[PDB]
RNA sequence: GCCAUGUCAUGUCAUGAGUCCAUGGCAUGGCAUG
RNA sequence: GCCAUGUCAUGUCAUGAGUCCAUGGCAUGGCAUG
């Protein structure tokens, strides 16, 4: 088989957690802008922020506010209103960048197998 | 070298490495003087007796030694933690390490004393025998004490070359100072997400503690009925007990096997350690 | 400005953010398998018939699909962000953001901030 | 020249010595880190708990305070023994000093950690409060680490200010010294097997009571000196002093001595 | 006046002056050797190193020196001073002291006495 | 040359020489007192006669009077020796040993090397 | 393991001027306080 | 007095997805080996 419970369980949880994170994230971190600025000037930082700056962390975060400000999100943003429009009777994708193009050029592909 | 097990065989030896030398002969004299030499002149001042014997200098290159080692391994191992430095540390300023070191430099047998140092029935023979070790540091001593400016650099780069194969045998061989970084520090956790529920009593149990003799520890990953999941090995019962778990990750079968359990078992009896 | 629970918060976000795409990509099949799957269900194990209801399997499996075009693009990124930081590169790993998307923003919070 | 009850009353104080300063603020951040602060994120892996908090710091610092002071000590006093030096660097480098030193500097308030360094009710109030002593060696640390070779001239100038009152302190707490050979004399001057001239010691040093009492007495119990000193050895060197010191009492024995046939004289009994 | 502890001391404080220069003169070098090991020192084994930081062997070879040289005078008869006393001699036996100079003292008791 | 036993000795015996003389002069009378207790014998202690008997006391005497007449010389210097000694001080401490002393003596030993 | 101060035992080497005595140094170990 | 490794008790703060459960951090102390 396909699905076994174990790796069922596991993908809900990681798709509940994907989207939850997203969310906190633009909803906690300012974009580029500020976090530049605060890397540039380190003395007005309060210490106990300084470590996070050696790390990757933020520097992402800011990244990704950045691009949701810009409306470049798209993947991203289908992702969080996706459980909202799915439909146990739509039967074909919701995101659109699968095209009715590359669904059928990979069916064949494990139809080969 | 160019090893010696290739074809230039009875090349002469790099082995130990030069010793820094002491060019005021007043002080490379006193750093073989010790204290049964001299305590038992009555003609002499308490004054005149600490200036005579090595223990001063005995005082001063322990320092030395010691703050040298500390930035040597400091340096060469940025990711050791605090007990992992002073555990390898004590590797290099132990008793026994510095009197191989002045062995082999045969201070051993330029040391002057009162008694028989060679007397096998002596019984000097049966205890530390730290004053060997208390030569060389008066060695260190005596350096420092003759040109501080140039000879702390040398005595860096000499004691560098006397610990690179004293560090290189105890990081490899050592227990204590092995690598903690591609563990889990989450398993348990994980474990416990996937099959585990109250009344399933899914426990970690410590096979073998850490002893003298072996120190390392096994720790069994079990359910109730006694059903062993996983086993693990490591220094100690948290280590152990992390591979343990990360053993029960990897049988997949197993893990869907105890998924579908719980599945299956009501909240409670589900919740509770006992359902009685 | 930034604020030290919040930053907690955010690094741990972020963590588990990366580490969930990456367990989706490992663990799920792609749309097709989902779709053979959800259409014969009498031949999948009782257990998973639930999840099968649900949104989290068929976006995990268009997900994985993405991958399998190669249509990943900010994805992709994001998994080899953390290996490809470093501190003494102060411009944007990301390759959308584009040194002229950059501007609007730096002057939007430069106009925001004189009002203040 | 601070005598501080003449015209220097309400006058600021030139102390401490002005702080020698860490010009990374990576490093000057670390050093306040607590690890309660650190390992307690579940997201970091181990080797970035340990770049974050303070312990690497602490244990550079450690060794280099001990160094130091060592060094200081060993060329300020060139006579002292090794246990004179050992002893007085322990003060130099003890807990409840470094601990001083520290609060001196307000590092115990600026240090950041998970939990409440005020509650007096807290049981972090009982110990050793060894973190405060932690945090000042982690700047030593921190200095070492931003500039080996600028700074450690600096730190060798700014720990000579802060250890220079706590030396003078100790070393006072000159006159004439031990004859090594007082016991030796008397002997001489008195001495003879069947006197039975002994020590005994009255008291044995405690550590409630550091001093000890020793008599110089002969067969019949008769007391010839006492003498008080820091251990069983100085009181008995400082009893013949005493005994050598009364000279019609000598000349009394010596007398007495010269006197007996030596067929008696030279047994216990 | 003299008292029997100060005697049995100056008995063997004389004892012992006389036979501890004795024993310089017997053991030590003169002060030319005494510079030969100082100005090199390398060649010297090392526990008679420190005793060159001691004034003991520089005063002890300059005594020696002076025994060479035969400037000596008043520590010779110290050496001689034993088989020339007599008991019936009532006059100093040593001649760096001549009896112009005991006059000098004898009338200066006298005086004290008056005191 | 120099013995490590023999260096001990040497040590020591300078020791105890200097240390015997400064008694000496410490608890000896001069030869006034010396005299007038010798030749009154019944009016001292008992036990003091036999060291009467000898010569120690005499000398003892003899050498206090030299002090008292600061005749002493060198052995004044002996007794400054120690407080005059340096080891940057290369010449010789004793003033009866001069540059001009010591030719006939390091020339000497210029002469036993080569035989 | 390691450190100081204090105290005690055994082995050993010295020192002292009445020695069948007296005083210390070292070495190995014990105990107490820190 | 103090150090390392190991192991345990009390208090406290966190982490986790079945939680009346599970796993850890710190602080204070106990015991073992070196």
């Amino acid at each position: 088989s396909n699905y076994k419970y174990l790796e069922v369980i596991q993908l809900e949880h990681a798709v509940t957690k994907l989207v939850e994170s997203y969310n906190k994230i633009i909803e906690l971190s300012p974009n580029l802008v500020a976090y530049n600025e605060a890397v540039n000037n380190q003395d007005r930082v309060p210490v106990q922020i300084l470590p996070s700056l050696s790390r990757y962390q933020l520097k992402l975060a800011a990244e990704l506010k950045t691009l949701h400000d810009l409306k470049k999100d798209a993947i991203l943003t289908e992702i969080t209103d996706y459980e909202n429009e799915f439909d146990t009777e739509q039967k074909q994708p919701i995101l659109q960048e699968i095209s009715k193009a590359d669904m059928e050029k990979l069916e064949k592909l494990e139809q080969v197998k | 070298y160019d090893p010696t097990k290739a074809g230039d065989i009875v090349k002469a030896t790099k082995w130990p490495p030069k010793l820094p030398e002491i060019q005021d002969l007043a002080i490379r004299a006193r750093v073989f003087i010790h204290k049964s030499t001299i305590k038992d002149k009555v003609y002499l001042s308490g004054s005149e007796m600490i200036n005579a014997h090595n223990e001063r200098l005995e005082f001063l290159g322990d320092s030395i030694l010691n703050s040298v080692m500390t930035l040597i391994i400091y340096n060469k191992f940025p990711d050791y933690s605090e007990g992992q430095l002073s555990t390898l540390r004590m590797n290099l300023v132990s008793n026994e390490q510095i009197k191989q070191w002045s062995i082999m430099y045969n201070f051993h047998e330029k040391l002057k004393t009162n008694f028989d140092l060679k007397d096998e029935n002596s019984n000097f023979q049966n205890g530390k025998l730290k004053l060997y070790a208390d030569v060389f540091e008066a060695y260190i001593g005596g350096l420092m004490e003759d040109d501080p400016r140039n000879n702390l650099p040398k005595i860096r780069k000499w004691l560098r070359k006397l610990a690179k194969p004293v560090i290189e045998e105890a990081t490899r061989n050592q227990v204590a100072l092995e690598k903690t970084d591609k563990l889990d520090m989450n398993a348990k956790r994980q474990l416990y997400s996937l099959i585990g529920y109250a009344s399933l009593r899914l426990h970690y149990v410590t096979v073998k503690k850490p002893t003298a003799v072996d120190p390392n520890s096994i720790v069994e990953c079990r359910v109730g009925d006694g059903t062993v999941l996983g086993t693990g090995v490591g220094r100690n019962i948290k280590i152990a007990g992390i591979r343990a778990a990360e053993n029960a990750l990897r049988d997949k079968k197993m893990l869907d096997f105890y998924a579908k359990q719980r599945a299956a078992i009501p909240r409670s009896e589900s919740v509770l350690k006992d359902p009685s």
